[PDB]
DNA sequence: CCGTTGTT
DNA sequence: CAACGGGCGGAACTATGCC
RNA sequence: GGCAUAGUUC
């Protein structure tokens, strides 16, 4: 996001990854929100 | 009652999908060159093989992709402590209720 | 389930310029074997390994017919 | 099953 | 009145598959 | 080393 904010962008690529970004951290804090992506690694494990 | 029949045959209908699926892309990928096609190097027999051996081996009915609603519990490890654990265990029923 | 559900499962299976097409017609199983040769269940015990046996299938290939036989 | 918050 | 979310026993002992 | 599943004792 550093980068894209720095070379320029198209008004959508920093809105996208704005949201992905804000969807990991809040999966960091706690992932189990109702209706969410679930991440998981590897192997379908979700994290903890 | 499904036995080894039906959960078998339930398990392998997955596996023949699944292997027809990945003949039909690569055929797909390798005909659209237009060159030639080969029916060998098409089919991956490691999905029935190692399918049908992850299935029994751990116990988790359905792919390993999602064991996450597969019903675990079946295809348990064969009891050995006396031959009627043996029958017994080899003559049991189970009733999916939490 | 060896002597009818695996052949009704490839049955029933829909068939998959130029066209290719391809349809299963019928299969075929061995007694267990070891690819490094029957294999005994003791052995397959000590070994480690799987007793298993060998699937095959006729599958015939058409362009717009050519038979593969114990694929 | 039943405490919150929204909608009406 | 309807939708949403958190809550649901205590210990202990083996085994097997997989990252 | 850890994750999961199964069985068993009280």
């Amino acid at each position: 996001l550093r980068r894209n904010e720095q070379n320029g962008a198209a008004a959508h690529v920093i809105a996208e990854d704005v949201k992905l970004l804000q969807f990991h951290v809040a999966t960091m804090v706690d992932n189990e929100l109702p209706g969410l992506p679930r991440a998981m690694q590897k192997s379908g494990r979700p994290l903890k | 009652l499904d036995l080894a029949g039906p959960l078998l045959a339930f398990l392998f209908r997955g596996m023949f999908k699944n292997l027809l699926k990945e003949v039909r892309i690569y055929a797909q990928k390798f005909i659209d060159r237009g060159k030639d096609f080969n029916l060998e190097l098409a089919i991956k027999t490691r999905i029935i093989s190692d399918g049908l051996k992850y299935s029994l081996a751990t116990g988790n009915w359905g792919d390993q992709k999602k064991a996450h609603q597969a019903r675990a519990g079946v295809s348990q490890v064969l009891n050995r402590l006396t031959f009627a654990s043996t029958l017994s265990h080899l003559r049991r029923l189970n009733s999916p209720i939490g | 389930f060896i002597q009818m559900s695996v052949q009704r499962i490839v049955e029933d299976a829909p068939p998959i310029p130029p066209r290719y097409l391809l349809k299963f017609e019928q299969i075929y199983l061995s007694k267990p074997t070891h690819w490094e040769s029957p294999m005994m269940p003791n052995e397959a015990r000590l070994r480690n390994l799987t007793y298993s046996a060998p699937l095959y299938v006729d599958i015939t290939k058409t362009v717009i017919q050519t038979q593969h036989q114990k694929t």
